[PDB]
DNA sequence: AAAAAAAAAAAAAAAAAAAAAAAAAA
DNA sequence: TTTTTTTTTTTTTTTTTTTTTTT
């Protein structure tokens, strides 16, 4: 079972798991220690921001791609802001800085 | 390429190799600047290592170069 | 973006700016229309359209109205997102208490009001009453009332005394205190109070109070007024399929939550008896709990940091069961067609766009789904060198996910190099590997220049080569080169390996047989200059073929062995150590080809005749039986018990074991009995099994034996083994309760594995999670303090040899062979195995090393502190993450793991280390000193041996002599603790009080008695006092002055003690006057989690003489004076242990006073970090050893680091620092060098070590803890704090989701922090 | 007929930590 | 008779998804 580019979940932007729902792997907590485990750390932006989570992001990524070009624009994990929010909802000021 | 381990000779710190490979290829993938190497009908990628390889490429012929283009 | 993150409390003005509107309705739609409702859950004029650019009634349906808000339905008509981004608020009729600062045991509320929790939750849930502003009245300010005392306090004080119940009343209590005089009361009672508990409350308010008015918050803030609600869109109202709907349970609380309001403001209206609306807010208050305590999609394994933020799902993913293939080269894997057509679809897409092929990408999407042939060649472009990463189920080491170059093949299955899967530790039982896609051109050249498979060859966890051949490779080539004693073209001469070859693959010649040839070596033993040498070499045919795959520069007699397992793997290791990679990973390859090759050729089978059952076996097991059956008798007539009997007839099943063993051995190996082109001669085997076993391809010894002979003896459920062992064998057939037995063998193994697996996964995730902010920094912090590096011998033969532990490090001094003053080695060069050997040679017994724990790097690791970077050849680089690496390496070997006298053996000097000894009245030597020890010095110099010698132990000869090979030395008593005397003279009864200290216990068997003295408590207490004193005297019976001190020989004897001597009989020196009375994973957790063990064997505490304090009160009290310094200190022991040290000692400070496992804080605070480090990398070491596992010694140093990363101060100095605080050791380090730099001076620290996961809990980083193990304290401890986050470890930056400061992104952040 | 918790199965094993109770004073 | 220390006891954490009862 593989995928390229299909529905993402609802309440996270993020790739659907499982084969009867059209999904994508699971890069999980072990496979970041691995990765980071060696020195790479672009393939884990790109793996953790935006192939899965960005939603700006990997669809900037596909039209480059498309464009024969690999170039990734950061942006922000769309699943971060859901969290910020969330737990700003509980009695708690989060925000950001400079 | 299989391996890259000469490209780490020319360059010890095994690291900023990817960082130079990646801006060479990046420079030269999505516009101008053409391969200064023959090809194997080989990727961006392959031909910026091999360049690497070559010592043609440094941490130093990249800025040279953007400070060139900077002046005109 | 941004560099740091800030946090803090929640305010009402903020939550009011937060929000865009206030949800009035507790209702999802209108129910009569399709518009949502006004101000309810899903209101549109509150969040959003629900349509992108359309308003709700439609009015502007064009972007050109964007901003512009309709008035039909006042819809902002923007897009959908703005519902994801704006929030919503509750405007609270009543205050609501938040309920996280209630709960979080410290209560943030709690000692913030310096109150119990019960009376703060009884006040809160309307049951009770508490005092505000008492003043000029009976009642104390935080005193709490019930209905009766409420109605009294009515009765009698009516008047402007007032009183509340519940959220209003806290928050009148809250807003009713000050901060300053709070501060200057708990400084002024800290100062004077000296009571432990309210010390440690005073001091934890104090910093809460700082810490609060530091920050910008006030305490009212933590308790909620208006309630903030998240977007809807992140509460979707998902509707099943068909007519229902089913979403999180947050709609339905949020629904009930704001029913409870509006009832509670129209009760309030209706200006309700004070009961009704009392139940109301409690009501409310449950409903405000019930929405917050949100915390579960925050915790939990399910929740956002760990399964939404960490581990997060991606495209361009796949996966499938795998398949061997050898036709593939090291450097890449095959790809099923499939899965390579359906992950690079969008570059197939892009590539044939620019190709021209097709100009809508939808004319793509139709050529792919048609499977043009065109599109199979964008393929083969696209895949030509386009790295994919190739990762397994439980990813434990670093090498859990390789990149490949694809090759696609057709099929299903990704077809895999063989050699890598020893890594992945993938067997071809069914097990499914994920395939992933770099896509950009960083992680393109990422993925090729460090996750290739070629530049893994060499492990972390150590330098033994990962690509060992496995199991069928391994026994092609053991039967490529194996000698016979003939056969066809034996005896020859061939001119090269080539037309050796010739000769094997034509059937001219066999596959092996002694055969002279000519073999050319390639040397480079010049200055990097290859030399040829050739001359006729005595080899064998296969042998010869076998040499035309070995690259230049290696020797010729690597290959003249059988070539095992082990003998590949260290020729694998001799061609990269001395050829470097490349011509390493074609030889691996080629070895790989023609390994399989002549495996094929060889048709190495197994039948059922290749296991002889030895004849043997019935005659031993029936003398077995004869044995056990004349022993059972033995028994039987009561010559021996129970016990005798099981151990003799267990020993005997064991003896008669071994000897089938032995006989099955003899019969396989030397099998072979055949001719020479003589008579007859004998051979290593050629049976199958043996071929199997000896190659160590599968299997070994011990697996044969049961193959063969018998099974051995089984263990019953709980370890007893029975008394009847297996005597059947497999080849044989197992009678019905052998296999039962084997069944209780057996199940236990499998469970084992199981919940192991599932216990190494946590310790390998504390691990990781306690060293994730480790990442090298600095290439040098020029320090000069190290750890001694020394091999290790328990008692017996070396362990594990110094080259072992040194290898791969940096030296912090010199090394100073023993032709003292010659500098072998600059003080400050790293070491390799050439300069390993010469030290090996030159006889080095001890080296001061660097070690990471040692490391003067601040927020970090000096790169010279950690040596060698193991998987890599030269020294570690600046940036490469040590911490996880070194996590991964400790916890993944964690599945593999399983949850008298002395006779000296080799020849050489006696040495004793800590010596006190004295000439007994025999003449022999016996040692006074417990701590002593015994080394044996080879000839040549160094230790070889090493043994821990009791006190009073026996000693044919001395110090500074010589003992040949084997003759017994060490040897003792460890029955009874002796009572040996330092002099010789007249024994009396001193302090002997009879009749009411001591008893006269009669020794019947002999009948000679001995005096006999009885505890403190059975004896009456007149005796308890008089202590039982052995004083020596001279001949003229005045006392014996002890040499180095005036005071004279006395000896005080512990409770039921047992005197031996009576009065008028001289002893000598050193006799005994009285007769005294007497593990798997699991230990490396307690050993990580750095616990006190069940009996804490308590050391000295100061130097000292030592003396006894008060008796049995309780405890028994232990005073050690020290000779110039101060005594008070006391020491409480549970006088039940068999002490080591008498009563009137002197000892150094940290020495053993009671035996037994040792806790390591004592150890710190006592010894000292090295000695620390050094017991608990021995130990840990040892565990892993006990398996075979080899983990090189740095990873648990490092590890060790970060569990003492924390400290406490022991005085301020001139700096502002609390000397009750406890805080990061690098904090106090580099805040005491800036002050010792200037003229002001610094203060003092004492090292801690917490536990793996106390010390994770002290990472300051709150977002770390916050994603780590738990929620709720660390994010209460964050929001009291408003602690900004620095965002400079990996985890944090990965929940970011920016470049983690680890590796390529270093450098990247080496930019940024230069811009600032 | 409408609104609201979990008292309504459950316990193991072990550990960390907080609150209460019992020595042992002067 | 009060107060500090220690011990003991209670409670809260550590690797598949909601009806019945009351007003
Ligand atoms: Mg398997
Ligand atoms: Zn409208
Ligand atoms: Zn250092």
């Amino acid at each position: 079972h593989a995928r390229s580019t299909g529905s993402y979940s609802l309440v996270t932007q993020q790739p659907l798991g499982g084969k009867a729902q059209f999904g994508g792997q699971r890069f999980g907590e072990m496979e970041v220690w691995a990765l980071e485990a060696y020195g790479a750390a672009y393939t884990l932006q790109e793996m953790l921001t935006v192939k899965s989570d960005d939603v700006n992001g990997r669809t900037k990524m596909y039209k480059n791609i498309v464009d024969g070009n690999h170039q990734m624009e950061p942006g922000m994990p769309e699943s971060f802001n859901v969290l910020l929010k969330e737990i700003r909802s509980l009695g708690i000021n989060i925000e950001l800085e400079d | 390429r299989v391996t890259v381990q000469d490209a780490v000779e020319k360059i010890g710190n095994r690291f900023d190799l990817v960082l130079v490979a990646a801006r060479r290829a990046r420079q030269m993938q999505v516009g101008g600047k053409d391969p200064l190497v023959p090809e194997e009908n080989d990727k961006t990628t392959v031909i910026a290592l091999r360049e690497i390889e070559e010592g043609l490429i440094n941490n130093q012929i990249l800025d040279v170069r953007e400070r060139q283009e900077q002046q005109e | 973006e941004f560099d740091a993150i800030k946090i803090a409390l929640a305010s009402p003005d903020m939550i009011r700016s937060w929000s865009f509107g206030e949800v009035k309705k507790p209702e999802t739609i209108n129910y009569r229309t399709f518009k949502p409702e006004r101000d309810g859950l899903f209101c549109a004029r509150i969040f959003g359209p629900v349509k992108d650019y359309e308003c709700l009634c439609g009015k502007y349906k064009r972007l050109k109205h964007r901003g512009v808000i309709c008035e039909k339905c006042g819809v902002e008509v923007t897009q959908t997102k703005v519902r994801r981004e704006r929030m919503g608020h509750i405007e609270l009729a009543s205050p609501t208490a938040h309920i996280w600062f209630l709960k979080s045991l410290p209560s943030r509320i709690g000692l913030l009001l310096d109150m119990p929790l019960r009376d703060i939750e009884r006040v809160l849930y309307f049951e009770s009453y508490v005092v505000i502003e008492g003043g000029m009245t009976n009642l104390e300010r935080q005193q709490i009332l019930t209905e009766e005392q409420y109605l009294d306090a009515l009765e009698e004080f009516g008047d402007e005394f007032d009183a509340k119940m519940g959220a209003e009343a806290i928050q009148a209590l809250l807003k009713s205190m000050d901060l300053e005089q709070e501060c200057e009361q708990l400084r002024e009672e800290l100062n004077e109070t000296n009571s432990e508990t309210k010390r440690k409350k005073l001091t934890k308010r104090i910093k809460l109070l700082e810490a609060f008015v530091q920050s910008g918050n006030k305490p009212e803030w933590m308790i909620l007024t208006v309630l903030p609600v998240l977007p809807p869109d992140l509460r979707p109202l998902v509707p099943l399929d068909g007519g229902r709907f089913a979403t999180s349970d947050l709609n339905d609380l949020y629904r009930r939550v704001i029913n409870r309001n509006n009832r509670l403001k129209r009760l309030l209206d209706l200006a309700a008896p004070d009961i009704i609306v009392r139940n109301e807010k409690r009501m409310l208050q449950e409903a405000v709990d019930a929405l917050l305590d949100l915390a579960d999609m925050i915790k939990g394994k399910q929740g956002r940091f760990r399964q939404n933020l960490l581990g997060k799902r991606v495209d361009y993913s796949g996966r499938s069961v795998i398949t061997v293939g050898p036709y593939l080269r090291l450097h890449q894997c095959g790809l099923p067609k499939k899965m390579a057509l359906e992950l690079f679809k969008p570059f197939i897409y892009g590539k044939l766009e620019l190709r021209g092929l097709a100009t809508t990408i939808k004319a793509a999407k139709k050529m792919v789904e048609r499977e043009e042939a065109v599109v199979w060649d964008i393929l083969d472009e696209v895949i030509r060198e386009h790295p994919v990463l190739l990762n397994r189920a439980p990813t434990l080491h670093r090498l859990g996910i390789q990149a490949f170059e694809p090759v696609l093949i057709e099929g299903k299955a990704i077809q895999l190099h063989p050699l890598v899967c020893a890594a992945y530790n993938a067997d071809f039982d069914g097990d499914q590997m994920a395939v992933h896609v770099p896509l950009t051109l960083e992680a393109q050249l990422e993925a090729r220049a460090l996750m290739m498979s070629t530049n893994n060859i060499l492990s972390p966890a150590n330098g033994e080569p990962i690509i060992v051949p496995s199991q069928d490779v391994v026994l092609g080539l053991y039967y490529m080169t194996r000698d016979c004693v003939n056969a066809k073209g034996e005896g020859m001469v061939l001119t090269g390996p080539k037309e050796a070859e010739r000769l094997y693959r034509s059937g001219l010649a066999s596959l092996h047989a002694r055969v002279k040839v000519r073999i050319t070596e390639y040397e480079k033993d010049a200055n990097g200059e290859l030399v040829a040498k050739t001359s006729l070499k005595d080899t064998t045919v296969g042998r010869a073929i076998l040499w035309m795959i070995v690259p230049k520069g290696l020797p010729y007699s690597i290959v003249n062995q059988a070539l095992g397992k082990k003998a590949i793997s260290k020729m694998l290791n001799t061609c990269y150590r001395i050829l470097g990679l490349k011509p390493t990973v074609i030889f691996a390859d080629q070895i790989m080809y023609t390994g399989f090759a002549y495996a094929a050729r060889s048709g190495a089978s197994v039948g059922i005749d290749d296991m002889v059952i030895p004849e043997k076996k019935h005659e031993i097991i029936s003398e077995a039986e004869a044995e056990v059956a004349e022993i059972q008798e033995q028994f039987q007539s009561g010559l021996v018990t129970a016990g005798e009997r099981y151990n003799k007839v267990i020993d005997i099943w064991a003896a008669a074991n071994d000897r089938v063993s032995k006989a099955m051995m003899d019969n396989l190996q030397t099998e072979t009995v055949i001719n020479r082109d003589g008579q007859e001669e004998k051979q290593v085997s050629f049976n199958s099994i043996y071929m199997m076993a000896d190659s160590g391809a599968r299997g070994s010894a011990a697996q044969i034996r049961q193959l063969a002979g018998m099974r051995g003896l089984m263990a019953k459920p709980d370890g007893s083994i029975i008394e009847t062992p297996i005597t059947a064998n497999f080849r044989e057939g197992l009678n019905v309760l052998q296999y039962f037995i084997s069944t209780h063998g057996a199940r236990k193994g499998l469970a084992d594995t199981a919940l192991k697996t599932a216990n190494s996964g946590y310790l390998t995730r504390r691990l990781v999670d306690v060293a994730q902010d480790l990442v090298v920094t600095e290439d040098d912090c020029g320090t000069h303090e190290g750890i001694m590096m020394t091999p290790v011998i328990e008692g017996g033969d070396v362990k594990e040899p110094l080259r072992d532990r040194v290898l791969g490090r940096v030296t912090a001094e010199d090394v100073l062979k023993p032709g003292t003053a010659d500098i072998l080695v600059p003080r400050n060069t790293l070491l390799h195995e050439q300069w390993c050997d010469l030290l090996e040679e030159n006889s080095v017994d001890a080296v001061k090393v660097r070690s990471v724990v040692s490391c003067d790097t601040d927020f970090g690791v000096c790169a010279h502190c950690y040596g060698r970077d193991l998987a890599r050849g030269h020294i570690i680089n600046k940036g490469e993450a040590i911490g996880v690496i070194a996590a991964q390496s400790i916890g993944e070997p964690g599945t593999q793991l399983t949850m008298s006298s002395i006779q000296v053996k080799n020849k050489g000097s006696i040495k004793l280390s800590n010596v006190k000894s004295v000439v007994n009245s025999s003449g022999k030597l016996v040692i006074t000193s417990r701590n002593t020890e015994l080394k044996l010095i080879d000839e040549f110099g160094r230790t070889k041996e090493s043994y821990k010698v009791p006190y009073g132990a026996v000693l044919a000869k001395g110090d500074g002599e010589q003992v040949a090979g084997g003759e017994t030395v060490a040897n003792w008593d460890p029955h009874t603790m002796p009572v040996i005397t330092e002099v010789s003279g007249f024994v009396r009864f001193t302090d002997m009080i009879d009749g009411q200290t001591i008893t006269r216990q009669t020794d019947e068997l002999t009948g000679l008695s001995s005096l006999v003295v009885l505890d403190s408590a059975e004896r009456t207490a007149g005796g308890k006092d008089l202590r039982p004193a052995l004083k020596i005297v001279d001949a003229q019976g005045n006392d014996v002055l002890i040499p180095g001190t005036d005071m004279p020989a006395q000896y005080f004897l512990p409770g039921k003690a047992i005197v031996q001597l009576e009065d008028g009989v001289q002893i000598s020196s050193g006799d005994t006057l009285a007769r005294i009375p007497q593990g798997g994973l699991p230990r490396v957790a307690d050993l990580f989690e750095a616990r006190r063990p069940k009996e804490p064997a308590i050391l000295a505490e100061i130097s000292g003489i030592v003396s006894f304090g008060k008796e049995t009160k309780g405890k028994r009290r232990l005073v050690i004076t020290p000779v110039d310094g101060s005594d008070p200190y006391e020491e409480m022991i549970p006088k039940w242990r068999q002490l080591n040290v008498f009563e009137g000692e002197r000892v150094e400070r940290g020495d053993v006073i009671s035996d037994g496992p040792e806790a390591p804080h004592d150890i710190l605070r006592l010894r000292g970090v090295h000695a620390v480090t050094r017991y608990i990398v021995n130990e840990v070491q040892d565990v892993y050893r006990l398996q075979g596992v080899k983990i090189n010694d740095k990873h648990i140093e490092v590890i060790v680091r970060q569990m003492l990363r924390k400290a406490t101060i022991v005085n301020a100095g001139s700096s502002d620092f609390l000397e009750g605080e406890q805080v990061e050791y690098s904090r106090v380090k580099i805040a005491n060098r800036e002050l010792e730099a200037n003229g002001k001076v610094g203060a003092t620290y004492s090292r801690d070590l917490l536990g793996i996961t106390k010390a994770s809990l002290a990472t300051e980083s709150f977002i770390s803890a916050a994603s780590f193990q738990e929620t709720t304290r660390v994010l209460t401890e964050a929001a009291v704090a408003g602690k900004r986050d620095e965002l400079r470890g990996l985890k944090e930056n990965v929940i970011v989701g920016r470049l983690i400061p680890a590796g390529t992104g270093y450098a990247y952040h080496q930019d940024r922090m230069r811009r600032r």
